[PDB]
């Protein structure tokens, strides 16, 4: 008996990472081992760790948590340094707008912990953690169940089915810090400290948890492992467009019928996201803005773009909130304000004053009860939270409200007159 | 003279022998804590303190920076309502102006009895079944009053 | 999306349950019905332990609606004390002249079918549900397929149904012509891929029925009262109307009122008060001559103050009421009547196969002036001798209407002699 | 010879696939059949029978049992009338003298273009609508020819 979960839509044309978990319930172990669960692992104990970080390397597997870093070369820079070295799955998944790892992990934890084993086990990691964000309670009790289960099966534990690979899972959870999203200050909230981001370098890869080579991946990311291994590097790339091959989930919310999360290649446009897969818009009103979570903001004009990571590509982690024609820009800004105002760690001084200036000047516009100096304000302290940032929510704090700013300027205009 | 009563205390004692270093345990201890009493007591920390082998003021500066922590109100039953974009767009005030209506309280407040506290939070990953609320740790999609004051008789 | 054109039958209620959503003439999705309260009953429900749900049932006084009364509860408990598996069977098949008081649940409000059915089927075991519904009802097919799918999507449908451990999927059949696949046991043998044939009883469904299992089959109205008794609770349930006929019942109205259409009111409402205080009265104000109880009974302008319950002084049936004026010839209505009997005879027995054939055949004969003397005596006599040897409840009733009319517009049919 | 062409053959397959035992998809199969051709193809039954793993003389009977199969006549768009009691009173011979009057046929005919045929048919269950018709899946109350006329001219 777990918490209760609302049934998020899911939908899929590849049947990889929604196999099952396109339907809504917690598929338990042997129901995972039935469609040939852990045969990628049993596959990947017989080979080499090196072998497993090629496949993983020519795959073209890139990380989904938002900074799309190779994945096999990220392994490949960690076992360059000598061990003891930790593996970590990064669960805190808190960008508004993105619900994608948390089906994987309510559905179907066992693509997530299977992924953690053979990715352990490629870097020599005899100790893993699922850092869970604490808003997420279910997952954190679907997880640690799912991890009794494997270790009965004999998947966890010491000498995982005679090859000698010792491996532990611990499950952590989190607290209500968007910022132990970072992977640094995930690793601060491991050691058992506030989610302060480190200064880079040192790379987590070199110096992470207890100062030592530290891998840290997102789960979407981990998902996608099995299957590499499983099919081969070669029958993996097969799967959409050679340039971004591979399984991608879109979770798709605000004004469209079929709010859920989508499966799809990277091929896909984001006006087919939109209007093949998720139903059209409510009322079918004309798309006004897509927000790419809290980072980047599309306007109608921008649709026909795909839905991966070239330079003219959507980017991101796949998240898609769509506003309409009657959707207030300057309110939908205000609230990207408000969670960079509630989210910065504030170690950092334009942060720590951008956040919140940005976010109670906005107010003040928004209210009808801004000066004509605090509209210069706001300008200017939206151009100014990145300066001496160490970590990325500084650098993108201003970033989505400036493109609101550049492609609504007669909705913004209004706000000023 | 604050102790843990000893259901508690084993509890505790069980998240800091799960990690191999005891201080990697103290957020699941003041989730725990959290739990047991309805808000952190700020007596509790002290003798937390004392179990991970961390200094007072360490453990103190934790629970002021994680927004899940309370150390003020005491509710059986927090109501955790997402404020943010996308629960804003599909109907945040609606869900608020339904719980203001059944229970009688805004976001911040506590009822008398200490029974429900309204929590605004920030996206909770939910946004497909915005607007998005917690009651504890259970999940819901807001639809209407009528469905939302169903949903609270559960809670007793 | 799209559903093939259905007339706008009018429907009216004063009680606000089964025709909440189904008095406005168009489909309700899951939205609509989750926003009324809708599967919060199936969410109770699987709190509680089958026994319980059976008892609030039984307790609730229910009533078959399909037209055998059979009190809903019981029938439920007779199922159960057989081993399992078990089946339940949605009746859609209704194809009596006057009836269509279901397929306006069908068509509008789709979720309080499938809701009744989930809670059903947990109260008997049944992992397995059916909707038998007729193949000239295709937009209700099309619209309950749609359903079923939302309700999955949410998680009312599949395995282990919010956590409870309870399967179901819920597959829908179509009828193909047959008047007699109404009645449950040649529904069954439909269901099996044959031809309608209904089956000696004893034995009876709840025993042996689908494959030889313990089957439930109640109708489309019984079903949709489920999801009212577990949310008001059996004794709130069974405070509606008379103590005796409790809860709401659907009555059909057609023929020579003003406002034909389907009236959801309580069972003490009389014959007069459904005609001219609901229906609107007659067409020109003409004097009602008779109401055909479908084509089971006939009821004279003597017989209006009769209420409408299953009392043995009552209109019985399925409250479907057919308004005749005073202009409307009796023995021209009583041919289209012996008309469809001679249409829907299955044909096992002998006295149905032929009596249901000649009781047309003969009274055509009458009608068009060309009966000889012994044409008049036959008639009578195959009237009377339908019933010998009959299976099932076509034979016992395909006379009864037309003997009624005899003895009560005698003046009218010696006209015809 | 016989083969059904596959987009058919896919659609009968999902049907066979659908309910638990395949036998139980005989009547979906048939009604298939019956769209795809306008009509039973006597030749299709036994390719069929295959199909559900039943012998060809009881698809055969079951075909023959129920009335909405026809093997007779292949139409376009069967126009399904009904003749029970409620439309009678109500006007089914002004809506037959209408469909004389507009197609040139009567009950039980077909078109000379194939386009359109009369099935009698007992009560569709809309009796409040009186006289009611059906053109394939389509339903409507007849109100006069030239609101007929209307809706026949939009199967084309
Ligand atoms: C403010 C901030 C929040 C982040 N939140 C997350 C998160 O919730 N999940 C995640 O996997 N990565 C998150 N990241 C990215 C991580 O720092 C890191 O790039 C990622 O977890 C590595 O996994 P990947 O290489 O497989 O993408 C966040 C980064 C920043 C700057
Ligand atoms: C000839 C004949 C036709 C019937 N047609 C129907 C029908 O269309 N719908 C229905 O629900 N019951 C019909 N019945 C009654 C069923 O056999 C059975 O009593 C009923 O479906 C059980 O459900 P209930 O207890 O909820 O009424 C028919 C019975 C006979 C004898
Ligand atoms: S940029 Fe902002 S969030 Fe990042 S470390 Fe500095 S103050 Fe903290
Ligand atoms: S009574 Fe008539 S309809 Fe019923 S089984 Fe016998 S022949 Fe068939
Ligand atoms: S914006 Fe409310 S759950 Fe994401
Ligand atoms: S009598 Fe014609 S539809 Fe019922
Ligand atoms: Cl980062
Ligand atoms: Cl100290
Ligand atoms: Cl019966
Ligand atoms: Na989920
Ligand atoms: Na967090
Ligand atoms: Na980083
Ligand atoms: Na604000
Ligand atoms: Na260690
Ligand atoms: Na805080
Ligand atoms: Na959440
Ligand atoms: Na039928
Ligand atoms: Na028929
Ligand atoms: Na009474
Ligand atoms: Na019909």
């Amino acid at each position: 008996s777990y918490p209760a979960i609302p049934r998020i839509y899911a939908e899929t044309t590849l049947n990889m990472l929604l196999k099952r978990a396109k339907k809504p319930r917690v598929h338990s172990i042997d129901e995972y081992l039935k469609d040939g669960g852990y045969q990628a692992l049993e596959k990947a104990l017989n080979m080499s760790p090196e072998e497993i970080i090629d496949w993983v390397d020519k795959s073209t597997l890139r990380g989904r948590g938002g900074a799309g870093f190779p994945t096999g070369k990220k392994w490949k820079f960690a076992v360059q340094n000598p061990g003891p070295r930790y593996f970590i799955c990064n669960a805190d998944e808190s960008e508004p707008g993105t619900f994608k790892d948390r089906i994987i992990i309510e559905r179907d934890p066992h693509l997530l912990i299977e992924g953690i084993i053979i990715s352990s086990y490629a870097i020599g990691a005899n100790e893993a953690y699922i850092y869970i964000r604490g808003e997420y309670p279910a997952g954190y009790y679907i997880l640690r169940d799912a991890i009794e289960e494997a270790k009965k099966k004999g998947f966890l534990g010491k000498n995982i089915l005679g090859s000698g690979f010792d491996l532990e899972i611990y499950v952590a959870r989190g607290a209500g810090a968007y910022i132990c999203g970072e992977e640094t200050a995930l690793i601060e909230s491991l050691e058992g400290k506030r989610g302060h981001p480190r200064l880079k370098p040192p790379y987590p890869v070199q110096k992470g948890l207890w100062g030592k080579p530290t891998v840290v991946n997102n789960v979407e990311t981990i998902a996608n492992v099995r299957f590499i291994i499983s099919m081969g590097w070669e029958e993996y790339r097969y799967i959409g467009p050679s340039d971004y091959a591979g399984p991608k989930l879109f979770p798709v919310s605000g004004k469209v019928k079929k709010p859920g999360v989508y499966e799809l290649p990277m091929n896909t446009t984001l006006r087919e996201v939109i209007f093949k897969y998720a139903g059209g818009t409510l009322g079918n009103k004309k798309v006004k803005a897509v927000f790419s979570g809290a980072l980047d903001c599309f306007s109608s004009e921008e649709l026909d773009i795909p839905m991966d990571y070239s330079p003219l590509g959507f980017g991101g982690t796949g998240t898609v909130i769509v506003l309409t024609e009657e959707d207030d820009i300057v309110e939908a800004a205000l609230k990207i304000a408000e969670f960079y105002e509630h989210e910065t760690c504030g170690q950092c001084t334009p942060c720590r004053v951008g956040c919140y200036e940005q976010a109670n000047l906005l107010e003040k516009i928004y209210k009808g009860e801004a000066t004509e100096q605090d509209w210069e304000g706001f300008d200017f302290v939206n151009r100014n939270i990145q300066p001496t940032s160490i970590c990325g929510l500084g650098a993108v704090a201003g970033r989505l409200i400036r493109q609101t700013l550049e492609k609504f300027p007669e909705e913004w205009e209004k706000y000023r007159k | 003279e604050f102790e843990f009563p000893e259901e508690l205390k084993t509890k505790l004692q069980e998240h800091i022998n799960y990690f191999p270093k005891k201080r990697q345990a103290i957020l699941l201890c003041l989730h725990e804590i959290q739990n047991y009493y309805g808000y952190i007591p700020p007596e509790s920390l002290k003798p937390l303190a004392d179990m991970l082998e961390l200094p007072l003021n360490h453990v103190e500066g934790v629970v002021a920076f994680y927004d899940m922590f309370d150390r003020e109100d005491k509710a059986k039953y927090r109501i955790r309502v997402c404020v943010s974009i996308v629960c804003h767009l599909m109907g945040t005030n609606k869900l608020l102006k339904a719980l203001e209506n059944i229970l009688g309280i805004k976001p911040g407040e506590v009822t008398p009895d200490g029974k429900f506290k309204i929590v605004p939070v920030q996206c909770l990953g939910a946004c497909s079944e915005a607007p998005v609320f917690m009651v504890n740790d259970d999940e819901y999609k807001f639809e209407s009053e009528v469905q939302l004051n169903e949903i609270l008789s559960r809670y007793t």
